[PDB]
RNA sequence: CUUGACUGCGAGACAGACACGUCGAGCAGGUACGAAAGUAGGUCUUAGUGAUCCGGUGGUUCUGUAUGGAAGGGCCAUCG
RNA sequence: AGCCUGCUUGUGUAGGAUAGGUGGGAGGCUUUGAAGCGUGGACGCCAGUUCGCGUGGAGCCAUCCUUGAAAUACCACCCUGGCAUGCUUGAGGUUCUAACUCUGGUCCGUAAUCCGGAUCGAGGACAGUGUAUGGUGGGCAGUUUGACUGGGGCGGUCUCC
RNA sequence: AUUAAAAACACAGCACUCUGCAAACACGAAAGUGGACGUAUAGGGUGUGACGCCUGCCCGGUGCCGGAAGGUUAAUUGAUG
RNA sequence: AAUGGGUCAGCGACUUAUAUUCAGUGGCAAGCUUAACCGUAUAGGGUAGGCGUAGCGAAAGCGAGUCUUAAUAGGGCGUAGUCGCUGGGUAUAGACCCGAAACCGGGCGAUCUAUCCAUGAGCAGGUUGAAGGUUAGGUAACACUGACUGGAGGACCGAACCCACUCCCGUUGAAAAGGUAGGGGAUGACUUGUGGAUCGGAGUGAAAGGCUAAUCAAGCUCGGAGAUAGCUGGUUCUC
RNA sequence: CCAUAGGUGCAAGAGGCGAACCAGGGGAACUGAAACAUCUAAGUACCCUGAGGAAAAGAAAUCAACCGAGAUUCCCUUAG
């Protein structure tokens, strides 16, 4: 149906052609800005611009080569309580631990997560199911100290 | 009441039968939910609420199409 | 020994509100006995049963919605 | 669960083995079948079989050599145990957010917190709602429940000889 | 209200059961409102009726609750003839 | 000694329309007649259509015959009308007239009564005397005793006030539910003034099927509606 | 952040009433069937919404049989 403009997708391609579900290209893709509908009227128009579609194919790579070396530096420290006793006293967090990732990470915050692992238990090392794509995620590493 | 803002439907009646024939009344209903739509003219949400027919012709001529016949038979989206 | 517990009929009557009912010479088809006249259209007689509409099954050119066929009717035989 | 492909698998009387087979092939010359002892593998209606040949580039099952209901060695078609991976598809399980939901929080319209809109928080493909179908349903409604009869109720009787 | 003032109905007290909050439940075609600006020491329903001594056996019938192994069982698919 | 009627005078019950059958009297006659509509319009035109002159058969079909049948045999059926007019019938409409209990559809009503809501005020007088407190004893202390106070109550007698247990009178009442004597409650689950809320298979109800404008096992009013009545009553001048 | 919601200022129109008629929305029961559930009564009574002096309907993806007829609306027959 759609023609695909992105690349990093788990069926992303260059300019191939898919089928999909209704519901997947409605809701999510098309409001983004990441596919268009095929078309017959302004095609005249889409092949004009392969060259500026394939320019920016090599760009949203780059950045993300100039992303990376900020990320896994793990120098956040979060001033949770209970320094010494044992039990769960801390401040855990699950809405300043977004602004935590933020001020020293990327600058995207937006929680609608649905999770029954969210707070974490005795002093400890532990992780945080964080907003990191669309349709997975995995937990970060958040380091919990005194206070 | 229950008409679509796309496509003018609206509740019908009819009939009940049974197995011995003994006819009474009930209604039609639509199926119409709720739903939001991106435009990217005006570049925000607008929500009206549609039927499952509603949602295929959208699917047909797109947004700006359905949105601006809308208006041209007076209506508030 | 056998299949007359036959097929097409039936002048006449008896009964009887009607619908149903009972007896039947004789004629034509094809038969079983008997040497042959002849006798056989169930059992000595009188009880043993239920209309119409439905639908089901065998025969049927008689119809068959432009035409050629079919479906569905119709008539005959028979089942709940 | 259909699909594909190449398909390499095919063990009873008995042949040296082993029969799903129908046509070419009489033998088969790519280290000839290298053999031959024994090398592992997985293997087995089991010692039955395929592939490495340890050596080393070394003759073999025999092409009826047999026998067996059909003979090998070779090329062809398909199928099977399944081998894999695909292609699609059902049914179940977990997770994710972007649909929908919030009789949550604080801004705005606003001098109102009804109703919108913006943003975070929760749930999340569930809930809920259309339409088709099962079940329960005196909650509710339209109705039915005969006659003769020495009063009618009880009992007896409704057709044929 | 206008032939029946009671032994009838109420009652404080007792037990059973349903309801974890956008609650069970009721009125509403629906929006919503009561419940309740309350939160299981609460809120609905059913019976018995202060107090004292007590409340026996029967789970076959009917209802509710619990369990899934197996049987039958709805549209929906549509092989085959 | 079954029904009905006080007498008089007025009104008060077999009708109409469209189809069709039989008789009476008429027109043309193997033929008779037009409906709409035209029209100087009760004339004239208009013969579309109907009934007849030929039947038998379920049908094709064949015809003074045809069907059944193997039938050529038997047997069944078959070999002067039409349009008016006036009468007797019949069909469909309220169909000779009067008469139900009920059912359904839009409304009006909680100024009475049944519960609830907001704001008000009403209850002469006279008794009883709880808890508590004070102080005196008391006790290791708390218990516990006395005295003084104190003023609780769906408490007690009793009038306004609300209610209705008995007798008699009244029954065409003074009154479509009273009266005269006696009764029960009378500081509360009280009585009541003003203003509002809830309604017809629907409300309210300490529950009797009670009340919702002298009406209630589902009001009142206007429509469907001249409801339906194998049932009662009545039906008019002579020979 | 832009700029929509929102808010004022002006212009033009509508609102209500009326006996029947017309087109749509919603739609009973008594009664017939000598009972009564399908069916009738009847898409009738009533209740809403429109418009007009009338409305609606109309210019063939229509009917006929191998012949042909050419928009709709209304009366008379086919025909109970």
């Amino acid at each position: 149906e759609v023609i695909l403009l992105e690349k990093v997708a788990n069926l992303g391609n260059l300019g191939d052609k898919v089928n999909i579900k209704g519901g997947y290209a409605r809701n999510f893709l098309l409001p983004q800005g990441k596919a268009t509908v095929a078309t017959a009227e302004n095609v005249a128009a889409f092949e004009a611009r392969r060259a500026e579609l394939e320019k920016a194919a090599a760009e949203k790579k780059a950045a993300a080569e100039a992303r990376a070396a900020q990320l896994s530096e793990l120098v956040v420290t979060l001033g949770a309580h209970a320094g010494d006793e044992g039990k769960l006293f801390g401040s855990i967090g699950t809405r300043d631990i977004a602004e935590a990732v933020s001020a020293a990470g990327y600058p995207l915050e937006k929680a609608e997560v649905r999770l029954p692992n969210g707070a974490l238990r005795n002093t400890g090392e532990f992780d945080v199911a964080v907003h990191l794509h669309t349709d997975v995620e995995t937990t970060l590493k958040l380091i919990i100290v005194a206070e | 009441s229950r008409v679509c803002q796309v496509t003018g439907k609206g509740p019908v009646t009819g009939n009940n039968i049974s197995h011995a024939h003994n006819k009474t009344r009930r209604r039609f209903l639509p199926n119409l939910q709720h739903h939001r739509f991106w435009v990217e003219s005006e570049k925000r949400f607008v929500r009206l609420r549609v039927s499952a027919k509603g949602m295929r012709i959208i699917d047909k001529r797109g947004i700006e199409a359905v949105l601006a016949d809308l208006r041209a038979r007076g209506e508030k989206f």
